C-alpha cells in the first residue's frame, strides 16, 4: 500500500551546487520504456 | 488528503520498515510520477485515496486524479535544476547543463546525475521554477555512470 508525504516546494535555488557533465548519446527506446545505448 | 502543490515522496510499508520507492509532483490537483515507481497502483494521502487517471509504460509516466498537467520544456541551451528528493534525505537542488539523448524520433534533454533508484520521479526545473520533466528513466554509460532522460508528458 503506497502513500505520499510532502517533501517541499518546487522552486529554483540561487547559488545551488552546480555539477554533472552534458553527454550527447545515441539511444534507443523500447516498447517497455527502457532506454539503451546505440553503437 | 494533502493536495498542496509541491514535491512528495512515494512510500511503502510492504517491505522492511518504511521504504521510499520514488517521488512525484502535485500540480493543479494532479499527482505526477514515473510509471516504474507505482506500477499504476492507487496511492494514499493521509485518509484520502488517489486513483490513476492516465499512464503509459513506454513514456514511463502516470498521473493521478486528473490528466497530465506539466508542459514546460527544456530550452536546449540553459542549465536546469534537479530537485532531488533522495530516500531519508532532505530535498536538495542540483544545477547542471543537460546533455542530449539522440533517438530515431528526435532529441531529448538528459541529466548526468546519479541518485538512488528511490529518487525516481524527482522534478527537473527551469529558471522560472517550471517542471520540464521527471528524473529516473535513463541509461548506464561506458564508465558505469547514470544518465537520466528529462521525461515530460503531454498536456491535452
Amino acid at each position: 500500500d503506497m502513500y505520499i508525504e510532502r517533501a517541499g516546494d518546487i522552486t529554483w535555488e540561487k547559488d545551488a551546487e552546480v555539477t554533472g557533465n552534458s553527454p550527447r548519446l545515441d539511444v534507443a527506446l523500447d516498447e517497455s520504456g527502457d532506454f539503451s545505448l546505440v553503437e | 488528503g494533502e493536495t498542496t502543490d509541491g514535491v512528495y515522496r512515494v512510500m511503502t510499508r510492504r517491505l522492511l520498515g518504511s521504504t521510499q520507492v520514488g517521488v512525484g509532483v502535485m500540480q493543479e490537483g494532479v499527482f505526477h510520477t514515473m510509471w516504474h515507481v507505482t506500477k499504476g497502483a492507487a496511492l494514499r494521502s493521509g485518509e484520502g485515496r488517489l486513483d490513476p487517471y492516465w499512464g503509459d509504460v513506454k513514456q514511463d509516466l502516470v498521473s493521478y486524479c486528473g490528466p497530465w498537467k506539466l508542459d514546460a520544456a527544456w530550452d536546449g541551451l540553459s542549465e536546469v535544476q534537479l530537485l532531488a528528493v533522495p530516500p531519508g534525505e532532505r530535498a536538495k537542488n542540483i544545477q547542471t547543463l543537460p546533455g542530449i539523448f539522440k533517438t530515431k524520433d528526435g532529441d531529448i534533454g538528459a541529466v548526468a546525475l546519479d541518485y538512488p533508484a528511490g529518487t525516481s520521479g524527482s522534478p527537473i526545473l527551469d529558471k522560472c521554477g517550471r517542471v520540464i520533466g521527471l528524473y529516473g528513466n535513463g541509461v548506464v554509460i561506458k564508465n558505469g555512470s547514470y544518465v537520466s532522460a528529462i521525461t515530460q508528458g503531454k498536456r491535452e
